[PDB]
RNA sequence: GUCCAGCGUCGCUGGAC
């Protein structure tokens, strides 16, 4: 109820909620970091906003370093998983 | 000075250079650190939630303000599981050096200075293998003896500790230093993480250039340190030799060398404690050498903030119903020594909520500011947890089982804060709000606990405890069962079953007198001596008989016996004054189980006009009931006061039926001298001790009044004759008079239990009176007293002059009760003359 | 009361309760000190049971029926204004099921004791000396087998 | 789960060798404190909500509500003649 | 971690709304294909007793609870609660 | 709570077993035959007031069918506290 | 000095005259 009346607010003042889908931990795969679900769950709103925009050179700006910060979470995220250092 | 706002996250990185509690602790150390590199570990040690992140973050701060540079703070706890301290630390510096060298100006320094600061940085990444390693692979002993000429290796090998005292001092060369500050933090929610720094620091960390600060506590770091001396003893020993001489000999090698290693790790000379709030803000008299002050709604301006102390205080006496005194001071002494993290926690939300509620029951405030902060101590307690259950049914089995893990039953229901386990002081508080709340501005929910909450445990204590831990628990799932604490239906059903556990236990030469109670005969004995007589509920005609037939008993032994008890009288006063609508239901509460009920035996028992005869007496209560609905909203229960009525209540009551036992001569019947006793004068004292007990604590341990009117002197018990109560209220009327205070609203619980006209028949029995000239002078002006008190003459002269000196029917007086015989006594003996 | 090496927690316990109620280690006056150790002294009467004791004699509060001699109440008034000065702070008080009255020269150590200090001066001495002739109640150790009867009747 | 896995952070062989019952006493009193304190840092106090059932909102006789809930049973009746839903 | 980009992977199949696998979505879709291809409102699937056996029952039991949750399917399952409940 | 679940085949015979093995799971035999929900378990606490439904709807109209439940389902549940006791 | 009262199990304490 609560995730309804902030996914659909009338743009009444400037301070905006955007809420993600409901996450559920039992019906989660297991072996799992949580921070992986959140971020594949979270690309899926910005890259839709994304390919919703009208502005070509806006797009292409904006894609460009939001794909750059993903790449740099990939070299570290063997970090979160691991059994030995190296 | 200090101020702090109620309003603000309050996060250790939300907090401003006002909101610092410690600064007088933090100003010596940052002086200390100064003098100690100028002309090597420091320490800030204290209990979880004393504000640990926070001072450390207050010192990084300062320092960056001899010149010294401090490192980023780090924590074990919010690191990978496997990466090397040295890895974390040397990455850091990294970042530092890089920053510093991008801002040379002269091309020839930065040009030269970044091969030779990247020279060291990639000779120790050589030698990182060395830590993460398994075992000894032997290649690597020909790149070990590769002794390089440069760099002024003093000793050979790989000596790692050496090429961490060579990186730093380029590093301070660079940033122009003269030493580096590093600063960890708390192992707490990571208990193991601890061992891989303390291993570091005193191997790695050795040199003059650097400073190291850690915090923590050094209760967990002791039980860590000894924890990591077992497994350098062979398992095999361990098992093998188990008699208790060397088991204690091998405890003591081990204490005595975790006390060494921590000795030469954190040098005593230079640990910083934490002081919590207690210290700092002194005691109630002693005032301390610095003071604290808090916000507490908006807007307000920093000048008319209130002292912390103070700020405990106005949650707590009028959150708990508490007279401002030495028991106030308790529960707000006890509150200051628990953790800052915690002290904070219950103050942000009372106010916030007290706020918002204004824009009242301010009790129902604490209870859910308490109950939320203190909660993991209630499911250790095994109390109860559930949200919309809160009640009569759950506090009345809710105060037996504090007591029970209390080990206490005497002073155990004062809800104390007096014990010793930590678990039990969260759990003590927390009740005395919860009880504070629920028996608030009402009559009937405040004689259930006094009845059911207060007096369950006593009875155990002396009834049933005097029958193999596994028994006694037992024992407590019989009694809970039988008494039926939760689950309950009625006071006045649980003053029946209490009269069968009182009466199981063997009372002395088999005289059927018992703690606040009578027993009646049932059948009729022959040749009886004197002018007794059976029982017989035909005699008396209205409210005599009214308040007469709500106090009796009838158990389901062998053969039943027909008990009377004062108990019994006081459900149906909690009983009467529950339901303000209707006048049928005064009725049934007089007799709803007079002859519907029968009360099995424990089962660990070892052994005229119809209409006109209450309807004077029915009216009598609802003009009553009047005076109790409009005056009951003022009172102010506590837990002391329910508790503290409750042991006057039951000594002076164990007195009467000890004294009361050996005066049963066959002159008792129309006995009127001191020395003679029966049914009627046992009874008189009985519901006498009950109201005496209430005036006495009320003057002093009620919220509604400022101080007490007793005045000095001593406090004594009616147990054997009136002269002294009317003392008591003699006394206390005329305080009121100079201080021009009305009795009503001062005193509002003894006003609507003396008005009660189900008492009044009682206070006057027939036989209960006593003629002497002395006696009679008192009597007298018993009678006048009590007449201002209730503003309705209780007896007329005419009828009064009857009882007095040696026919006429009765409205509001028991006339056969001492004709009345107790069932097990014979009265072959006579009254002595003296 | 309870031997060490019988339950070395319970031994332990006694020295918390003790501590609080000597009030050693918080003092505030050495005179309350010697106030509190006459009740801890009575708390195991002599199998004699008579009134004298370590340092203390006590006297009758309340006049007996026969007297043999021409012996009678103490009657704090009867003596002179210096014997009274000493008297007064000898006298000591004791909350029990019923109120005794106690005499030691504990009392007259502490007496000494406020007494003795700098800045002497005429108000100074007046107060402190006033202040030394007091008629101070002390409750019997809550360890006692009378610490709840005591607290019922009050001071 | 919280108490659980501080249990599982301690020496196991210390685990076996004091455990002379009065060593054992601190040990389950530190386990407490240290698990008491970690729930008040992640979950505060004065962040913490409840749902009302309907009887805490309206229905204690002698007591104004701070709610009223209305209900209508015939079909289509009008928004002022329902009966109320105590 | 060599997976994780396959998880952050845009598609045109239905464009699904929550990100990663999730595996439930994947095999929700399949059903309402097979659906249209068999003509049919909805396909039951019938599970036999584990009345010899205490480990096929766990995996039938996980299996219904997260992966046959649509309107399309009807899962009548056979036994006996004992060893269930055990 | 093991009381008579069944949809139809219902009868006084049926009700009395719900009423005596009602009061025996709640270890109450003095009041047990007043159906009045005061127990500390919700489990419970439901079943009474359905219990309490099924006496009036078979009581209602007839003196056989009250006589023989007094009798029978009511009596069985204080005889039977005169017994357990010895 | 005397009467009344109360705590402990005779002793003990309060009040009045
Ligand atoms: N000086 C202070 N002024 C105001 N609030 C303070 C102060 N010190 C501590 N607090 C309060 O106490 C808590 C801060 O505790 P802190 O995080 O420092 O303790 P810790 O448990 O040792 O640290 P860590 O979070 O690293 O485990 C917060 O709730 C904060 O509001």
């Amino acid at each position: 109820s609560v995730v309804k009346s902030l996914n659909s607010d009338q743009d009444d003042v400037k301070v905006n909620i955007k809420c993600l889908p409901t996450i559920d931990p039992t019906k989660l795969p297991r072996h799992e970091p949580i921070l992986v679900t959140v971020t594949a769950r979270l690309n899926k709103m910005v890259s839709d906003k994304l390919k919703g925009y009208w502005a070509s050179n806006d797009y292409r700006k904006q894609k460009e370093q939001w794909q750059n910060h993903l790449a740099q979470l990939q070299r570290g995220l063997h970090l979160l998983t691991d059994k030995e250092y190296k | 000075k200090i101020i702090i706002n109620l309003f603000a996250p309050n996060l250790p990185g939300s907090t401003k250079e006002d909101d610092l509690i410690q600064k007088s602790l933090r100003d010596q150390l940052v002086e200390s650190i100064r003098n100690s590199i100028a002309y090597n570990v420091f320490f800030v040690d204290g209990t979880r939630g004393a504000g640990k992140t926070t001072f450390i973050n207050s010192v990084v701060k300062s320092l960056n303000s001899v010149n010294i540079k401090c490192l980023p703070t780090i924590d074990p706890t919010k690191l990978p599981r496997h990466e090397p301290i040295l890895v974390t630390v040397t990455a850091r510096l990294n970042k530092m050096v890089s920053d510093k060298l991008k801002g040379y100006w002269a091309s020839n320094d930065y040009r030269k200075q970044k091969e030779q600061w990247q020279n060291h940085l990639a000779q120790l990444q050589r030698g990182l293998h060395l830590l993460t390693d398994k075992e000894y692979k032997p290649e690597y002993f020909s790149d070990a003896l590769k002794l390089d000429a440069q760099l002024d290796y003093s000793i050979g090998g790989q000596d790692l500790s050496e090429i961490f005292e060579e990186l730093v001092k380029r590093a301070c060369e660079i940033l122009d230093c003269k030493a580096i500050l590093i600063t960890f933090d708390d192992i707490d929610t990571q208990f193991d993480a601890g061992w891989d720094v303390l291993e570091s620091i005193r191997k790695f960390f050795n040199s003059r250039k650097l400073v190291v600060v850690a915090t923590g506590d050094l209760r967990l770091y002791s039980q860590l340190i000894r924890g990591k001396q077992y497994e350098n003893y062979s398992k095999t020993l361990l098992e093998q030799e188990k008699e208790s001489v060397r088991l204690a000999e091998r405890g003591y090698m081990v204490e005595h060398l975790e006390q060494q290693y921590l000795l030469k790790l954190f040098p005593v000379q230079k640990r910083i404690q934490l002081k919590t709030m207690l210290q700092l803000v002194g005691e109630k008299g002693k005032a301390g050498k610095e003071e604290i002050k808090v916000k507490t709604e908006p807007g307000m301006q920093d000048i008319d903030a209130i002292d912390v102390r103070q700020a405990i205080g106005d949650a707590v006496r009028e959150g708990l119903n508490l007279r401002e005194g030495s028991d106030a001071d308790m529960y707000v002494n006890e509150l200051l020594k628990q953790p800052v993290r915690l002290l904070m926690q219950v103050l942000q939300d009372f106010y916030t909520k007290k706020y918002h509620a204004t824009s009242l029951s301010v009790p129902n405030l604490l209870r859910n500011a308490l109950y939320g902060s203190m909660l993991s101590s209630i499911y250790r307690a095994g109390l109860n947890y559930e949200q919309h259950r809160f009640g009569m049914d759950s506090l009345c089995k809710d105060i037996f089982t504090y007591v029970k893990q209390d080990r206490d039953f005497n002073t155990g229901f004062y809800l104390r804060p007096q014990s010793e386990s930590e678990a039990l002081r969260n759990c003590s508080i927390y009740l005395a709000s919860q009880v504070s709340e629920n028996c608030q501005g009402s009559l009937s929910k405040f004689l259930q606990m006094l009845l059911v909450g207060c007096g369950s445990v006593s009875i155990f204590n002396q009834f049933v405890t005097e029958l193999d831990r596994e028994k006694f628990e037992q024992l407590i799932s019989e009694y809970v069962a039988y008494m039926s604490v939760g689950r309950i239906e009625s006071a006045s059903h649980w003053a029946n079953r209490c009269c069968a556990v009182v009466a199981n236990s063997p009372n002395d030469e088999k005289i059927g007198v018992f703690l606040g109670m009578v027993q009646l005969n049932r059948k009729s004995r022959q040749h009886m001596p004197g002018g007794y007589k059976k029982f017989n509920i035909d005699t008396e005609n209205g409210l005599a008989k009214a308040a007469m037939a709500s106090s009796l008993s009838t158990v389901a032994s062998n053969n039943l016996m027909d008990f009377c008890s004062v108990f019994n009288l006081i459900g149906a006063i909690a009983d009467i004054s529950a339901c303000r609508c209707e006048r049928s239901a005064i009725t049934n509460a007089f007799n709803k189980v007079i002859a519907q009920t029968t009360c099995i035996v424990p089962p660990w028992s070892e052994a005229q006009d119809d209409a006109t005869e209450f309807s004077d007496a029915i009216t009598k209560v609802e003009q009553w009931l009047k005076n109790v609905n409009e005056i009951e909203i003022g009172i102010r229960p506590s837990a002391l006061l329910i508790g503290k009525v409750w042991s006057r209540f039951y000594f002076n009551l164990n007195n009467v039926a000890d004294q009361h036992k050996t005066r049963l001569y066959r002159n008792a019947e129309h006995g009127r001298m001191a020395s003679q006793s029966n049914a009627a004068k046992i009874m008189r004292f009985n519901v006498l001790a009950f109201l005496h007990a209430v005036l006495v604590e009320e003057s002093l341990y009620h919220s509604v009044s400022d101080r007490e009117y007793i005045g000095e002197g001593l406090r004594l018990n009616p147990v054997t004759s009136v002269d002294e109560f009317e003392k008591k209220i003699k006394i206390i009327g005329e305080k009121l008079k100079a201080d021009n205070k009305t009795w009503k609203n001062t005193h509002p619980l003894f006003f609507l239990l003396i008005s009660c006209p189900i008492l009044h028949p009682f206070i006057f029995p027939v036989g209960g009176i006593n003629c002497s000239v002395k006696a009679l002078n008192k009597e007298t002006s018993f009678n006048k007293l009590i007449d201002e008190i209730v503003g309705d003459k209780l007896l007329s002269d005419e009828e009064w002059d009857y009882l007095t000196k040696n026919q006429q029917i009765f409205q509001n007086t028991i006339t056969s009760l001492n004709s009345s015989t107790i069932v097990g006594a014979s009265y072959d003996k006579d009254t002595p003359a003296r | 009361l309870a031997r060490a090496e019988n339950d070395r927690e319970k031994f332990e316990q006694l020295i918390s309760e003790y501590v609080a109620y000597m009030s050693v280690g918080r003092i505030e006056s050495a005179s309350h000190w010697a106030n509190r150790c006459c009740a801890v002294v009575a708390n195991s009467p002599n199998d004699e049971k008579i009134g004298v004791f370590l340092g203390m004699v006590q006297l009758n509060r309340k006049s007996r029926q026969h007297m043999p001699g021409g012996y009678k109440k103490f009657n704090i008034d009867t003596e002179n204004g210096l014997a009274k000065a000493a008297m007064a702070s000898s006298l000591s008080t004791v909350a029990s099921n019923n109120l005794m009255d106690f005499c030691s020269v504990f009392n007259l150590i502490g007496a000494i004791a406020d007494i003795s200090a700098c800045r002497c001066e005429r108000s100074a001495i007046t107060n402190a000396f006033n202040k030394v002739i007091a008629q101070t109640t002390c409750i019997v150790p809550p360890w006692s087998e009378a610490a709840v009867r005591a607290e019922m009747k009050g001071s």
